[PDB]
DNA sequence: GAGCGTTCAGCGTTCGTTTATCTCCCCCTGGTATAATGGGAGCTGTCACGGATGCA
């Protein structure tokens, strides 16, 4: 019903990881596990 | 209102010497079918199996059902128990069943040979021999019953030719010759009757027509199988040949 | 009802479900606190629910109750 | 022809069949009305090596 994340790709060495998204492993942490939100997109243009 | 039940001839069933209907022939398939394991239930699988063999009809479990419904009608209350979905017959006396009738007095047969006593063992295969009331399940469809014609036939032949020998071992040698005439030409590839036969003819004194009985047996052997008569058939002429004394002395 | 082969933090889930139930039939109208009627909707969430999910062979919910019964006798 | 001799015949005559009805327990679901309102709990000590990851 609602999308998870492989344990391999994330949670591991950082050459698999390999920080693709510029987010630290204790970011990923909280986010994925729902301790922290994240800003997925914002409408710079809307607010200029 | 003791039940008894025949098998060693038409699927009979009686209740205090009156005969109960025992139906259609499919019934008596399913009655022999479960009669023959003594007790032991047989599942819906094998009582179709029994029946039709490889080519059951789509609704065949229902026409089993419907014969199980009708042996209650005729049967007494609780005998034709329902489990694990199959069916048993349970709650007979002890030897109910001819079929476990003969089998007792074979069993005390052995032993009174074993005892020495040949002239009650004669009279136990004697009173075992006449339950036969003619071809074992005869009229019966099914694959299974077949099995059963074929191997408690010749269960009844294997019992014939151990009684003739305790005749013979008496010297009641005339008698068994007339009756042998007639097994013979009822299985006349059976060589151990004719083996029989012809040492009754010796002691008999008919070594003559007991060599008749050797030629046309070797031809007809030859002439069905091309295979020669056993090795015991073989000595059992020379035999005669050389003039044994030592098969005359009971 | 822990340790007997469903995860404590999945037990606590399973109950929540019966206390949504409890608030759709509960009111005001009765003279008593939600906490007495809400008990009984959340042990029946929690024992059905460990009824129907603890054994790898699944036990139907009427056998379950037959052997509990019988163990504690 | 006498008297009975074999063998189709189609026809009944219900018995043969499989196929159609119809009555019953496991199994699943719902519901209890005093008040009850944030876990137990099991650990721990090998050894070296390396590279990520934190922080003065």
């Amino acid at each position: 019903a609602a999308p998870v994340t492989h344990i391999w790709y994330f949670k591991g060495v950082p050459s698999r990881l390999g920080y693709l998204l510029d987010l630290a492993p204790k970011d990923l942490e909280k986010v994925i596990y729902f301790a922290a939100y994240m800003i997925t997109f914002v409408d710079e243009e809307r607010r200029t | 209102g003791a039940l008894r039940f025949g098998v060693l001839g038409p699927v009979r069933a009686w209740r205090d010497g009156e005969t109960l209907a025992t139906g259609s022939p499919q019934q008596r398939a399913l009655l022999a079918a479960l009669l023959l394991r003594e007790g032991r239930t047989a599942t819906a699988g094998e009582l179709i199996d029994a029946l039709w063999g490889e080519e059951p009809p789509s609704q065949a479990l229902a026409a089993v059902r419907t014969y199980a419904s009708r042996l209650r009608k005729v049967l007494d209350p609780g005998v034709l128990v329902s489990e694990s979905g199959g069916y048993a017959v349970r709650g007979l006396a002890e030897g109910a069943l001819d079929l476990a009738r003969a089998q007792d007095l074979a069993s005390a047969a052995e032993k009174a040979r074993s005892a020495g006593d040949l002239c009650h063992a004669r009279d136990l295969l004697r009173r075992a021999l006449d339950l036969w009331d003619g071809e074992v399940l005869a009229g019966v469809p099914g694959p299974y019953a077949q099995t059963q014609r074929v191997r408690l036939g010749e269960w009844r032949l294997q019992l014939l030719e151990t009684r003739l020998d305790m005749d013979l071992d008496q010297g009641c040698h005339a008698e068994a010759v007339s009756e042998l005439t007639a097994l013979t030409a009822a299985h006349p590839l059976r060589e151990r009757l004719r083996e029989l036969l012809m040492l009754a003819l010796y002691r008999s004194g008919r070594q003559a027509e007991a060599l008749a009985v050797y030629a046309d047996t070797r031809r007809l052997l030859a002439d069905e199988l091309g295979v020669d008569p056993r090795p015991g058939l073989q000595e059992l002429q020379q035999r005669i040949l050389q003039a044994d004394p030592a098969l005359a002395e009971l | 009802y822990t340790g007997r082969g469903m995860l404590f933090l999945d037990l606590i889930q399973e109950g929540n479900l019966g206390l949504i139930r409890a608030v759709e039939k509960f009111d005001y109208t009765k003279g008593y606190k939600f906490s007495t009627y809400a008990t009984w909707w959340i042990r029946q969430a929690i024992t059905r629910a460990m009824a129907d999910q603890a054994r790898t062979i699944r036990i139907p919910v009427h056998m379950v109750e037959v052997i509990n019964k019988l163990a504690r006798v």
